[PDB]
């Protein structure tokens, strides 16, 4: 749980990094902005899924939840049995001019299945005309970067989120 | 694969892609705004440079998605709202022509400045200059001076690159489907595609003229009551049963009255309630006022202001450090970010403007939840009318003195509501008039009723008729006394503040309804109302995703504008000024001059 909480940086949402590994002091820390635990307390193999998202995005991940994050980044069974945590990192994750390091993927055919991870960066075909790997009508890169920066709201600035699941 | 699935997602890229372009820009105009800079100078321009491309470039991409095969009304809208080309329809050579003839007019009216042949190397510009002359001096020779140079020069300079411009922009409109230019402008009300809330073009006109005609005769006996003291001031120059100079309105062009207080003012004896030495000896900063404007829209029941907005807010002004021009504005600068630019005085006007900009603030705040294209007002009359009805509420006496900042033992005299209410007549009421003669001299003219050998007579003819102003000096075709105004100049729309007057006054009645106010609509108080505070939310979280006349039927139960509201806030004042009006002629003569009579 050192490099868990305390990395020097984390990955993008759609290429989360899973981690295989006492939760006392760490709820007890009294900093983390969401510190949901769905069936089992904290009080009461184990995946460490950390990531960063957007401040507004961070009620998407949760069980049962819609929106962009769930069905094309990062989703989560009904049937959760883990805790999220997710912390703000504007001092970390933010700089002057926009940090544009994190990215999320936008457009996908299908919803991602739970715990399903994608990199492929295959050109989006909304259209009928094929794309042919080039951009144009109707053809979009489907992953677009967040632009973080420290004068953002609070539901926008970064949120580093990790997720336990036993 | 359907084109309602290709445009959702074409709503969806944009949606992303426009952010970031747009707070980048918003990011450079506040660094120029607040550090004024060359470098801060070339940023920002280089920032809104990119950002029109993408613009261009979308709006490109997104005309090729026909509406005819779209059931969504708010994909429907997202879309009209870009594929909008403008006055890209026209040829390069007629944009390029178009864009010099509007910069010249805007150079001529702000470089413009009439010197007097006694000593033309020394004269004034407009500003202060002339306007200081219209707004003190009481000399009818030099107000008629300044009056007749500023015009024979301006209107001389602009009458043909006037023409040019109507000729160019009505062929602009006509290249995009539009009978006119001011079809054009009308178009900004036009609702469709929705049962029992659809809004034509040609409805605009009906309404204004019917809201005008309920209107006139409040106008008419504030007019003769200004005409009485003005004949108390001039002895020799005003006719008791003609109109009124031009050049003793109390500004440059008429539009408002409130310089000609001190000279109509019902009772002198009587002051004004002003609490600026209050706020001094109370020891009152820029940031009490701005945490005072906040602890009043909490207790309205809208939210509080956000942390960013009370640590990247130019609240005060920085001095001789940096140079930054700080007329009061409210900052949406996107992603949530949103601040007040303004040099905030111990002021009691300094007050109203904190809680006018907080409202915009506000408003902003509640439609941000919706999709970029769709965050504004529903029409162009809406964050003026909500800054207004919070101004008002700020107010008055009841809120002065819960702030602690009006004693108790102030004894709310009815001659002191006589002079607030003589004060919001002459403006609000002195200035609708005006507006509507402006607005329909320009849509005849784009129309085409009025021929370019009878824009100044019809002009005057308007001005005799409907504003009840006579011109002190005879004028020719030569003359283009419109483009001496700032807006008529520099491309710009004025129907919006008759709009926003009537929604105004339909808010200000409806907040007090709810807020269950028993008395006159003039002294009310929208303060620790809550269901005001929900009705006004409700209203607000719609952006412009629905048509105006859905969140007007949500505020006032009304569909259309009504001015019942501004009827009903002057009922005191128009009584006692028909009681005063009793012995003098209600009403003008459009047939008597200063120089023909
Ligand atoms: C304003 O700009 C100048 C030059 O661009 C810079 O030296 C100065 O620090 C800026 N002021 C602030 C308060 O950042
Ligand atoms: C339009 O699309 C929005 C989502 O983009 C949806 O919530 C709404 O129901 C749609 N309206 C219609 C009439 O299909
Ligand atoms: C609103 O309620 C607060 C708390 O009771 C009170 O201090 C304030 O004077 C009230 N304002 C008005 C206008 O009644």
């Amino acid at each position: 749980f050192g490099e868990v909480f305390n990395a020097t940086r984390f990955a993008s949402v759609y290429a989360w990094n899973r981690k295989r590994i006492d939760y006392s002091v760490l709820y007890n820390s009294a900093s983390f902005s969401t510190f949901k635990c769905y069936g089992v307390s904290p009080t009461k193999n184990v995946y460490a899924d950390s990531f960063v998202i957007r401040g507004d995005e961070v009620r998407q991940i949760a069980p049962g939840q819609t929106g962009k994050i769930a069905d094309y980044n990062y989703k989560l069974p009904d049937d959760f049995t883990g805790c999220v945590i997710a912390w703000n990192s504007n001092n970390l994750d933010s700089k002057v001019g926009g940090n544009y390091n994190y990215l999320y993927r936008l457009f996908r055919k299908s919803n991602l299945k739970p715990f399903e991870r994608d990199i492929s960066t295959e050109i989006y075909q909304a259209g009928n005309t094929p794309c042919n790997g080039v951009e144009g009508f109707n053809c979009y890169f489907p992953l677009q970067s967040y632009g973080f920066h420290p004068t953002n709201g609070v539901g926008y600035q970064p949120y580093r989120v990790v997720v336990l699941s036993f | 694969s359907t084109i309602e699935e290709q445009a959702k997602t074409f709503l969806d890229k944009f949606n992303h892609e426009a952010e970031d372009l747009f707070y980048q820009s918003s990011l450079a105009s506040w660094n120029y705004n607040t550090n004024i800079t060359e470098e801060n100078v070339q940023n920002m321009n280089n920032a809104g440079d990119k950002w029109s491309a993408f613009l261009k470039e979308q709006s490109t991409l997104a005309q090729m998605y026909p509406l005819q095969e779209i059931q969504n009304l708010t994909v429907k809208l997202q879309l009209q709202a870009l594929q909008q080309n403008g006055s890209s329809v026209l040829s390069e050579d007629k944009s390029k022509r178009l864009n010099t003839i509007l910069n010249t007019m805007s150079t001529i009216y702000s470089t413009g400045k009439v010197c007097n042949p006694d000593n033309p190397q020394e004269c004034l510009l407009l500003e202060p200059g002339l306007n200081e002359i219209m707004a003190n001096s009481l000399d009818y020779n030099e107000r008629l001076w300044a009056w007749e140079s500023w015009r024979s020069e301006v209107g001389k300079q602009l009458r043909p690159l006037y023409e040019e411009y109507v000729v160019l922009k009505n062929e602009m409109a006509r290249a995009n489907h539009y009978e006119d230019y001011g079809d054009y402008w009308r178009g900004d009300y036009e609702v469709n595609g929705v049962d029992g809330y659809d809004y034509s073009r040609g409805q605009l006109i009906e309404d204004v003229e019917h809201t005008f005609e309920e209107i006139k005769p409040l106008y008419e006996h504030l007019h003769a009551y200004v005409r009485a003291k003005l004949m108390n001031a001039y002895p020799s120059y005003i006719s008791p049963i003609g109109c009124l100079p031009a050049h003793l309105l109390g500004d440059m062009w008429g539009r408002f009255w409130t310089n000609l207080y001190s000279l109509t003012v019902p009772f002198g004896q009587k002051p004004n309630i002003d609490v600026t030495d209050a706020m001094v000896d109370q020891a009152w900063d820029a940031q009490r006022i701005f945490k005072e404007a906040e602890k009043f829209f909490v207790s309205v029941g809208l939210p509080n202001m956000t942390q960013g907005f009370w640590e990247n807010s130019m609240l005060t002004d920085p001095g001789n450090v940096q140079k930054a021009v700080c007329h009061p504005t409210a900052w949406d600068l996107g992603k949530g970010d949103f601040r007040i630019l303004m040099c905030t005085k111990v002021t009691m006007d300094d007050f109203l403007t904190a809680h006018h900009e907080m409202g915009h603030i506000q408003y902003d705040m509640a439609y941000a939840a919706q999709p970029f294209l769709l965050r504004n007002g529903a029409n162009e009359g809406f964050h003026e009318a909500v800054g207004e009805i919070m101004s008002l509420s700020a107010a008055t006496p009841k809120h002065l003195k819960s702030i602690g900042l009006l004693s108790p033992d102030f004894q709310e005299d009815n001659e002191t509501e006589i002079n607030f209410l003589l004060k919001q007549a002459l403006t609000i009421v002195g200035t609708l008039p005006f507006t509507y003669m402006l607005e329909k001299w320009r849509w005849m003219v784009f129309k085409g009723e009025i021929p370019k050998d009878q824009w100044m007579k019809k002009w005057w003819e308007m001005k005799r008729e409907i504003v009840g102003v006579v011109e002190p000096v005879p004028h020719d075709e030569t003359y283009c006394d419109p483009a001496s105004l700032f807006h008529v100049s520099n491309d710009y729309s004025f129907i919006r503040y008759y709009t926003r007057t009537l929604y105004q006054f339909q808010f200000q009645e409806a907040l007090c309804q709810a807020a269950k106010h028993e008395g006159p609509l003039h002294k009310c108080d929208i303060s620790n109302s809550t269901e005001a505070g929900q009705k006004l939310f409700n209203m607000l979280r719609l952006g412009k995703s629905e048509p105006w006349t859905l969140a007007l039927e949500n505020v006032v139960g009304a569909k259309n504008m009504n001015v019942r509201p501004l009827l009903n806030y002057f009922e005191p004042l128009f009584t006692w000024l028909k009681d005063q009006n009793k012995n003098s002629f209600v009403g003008w003569s459009t047939d008597w001059s200063p120089y023909a009579d």
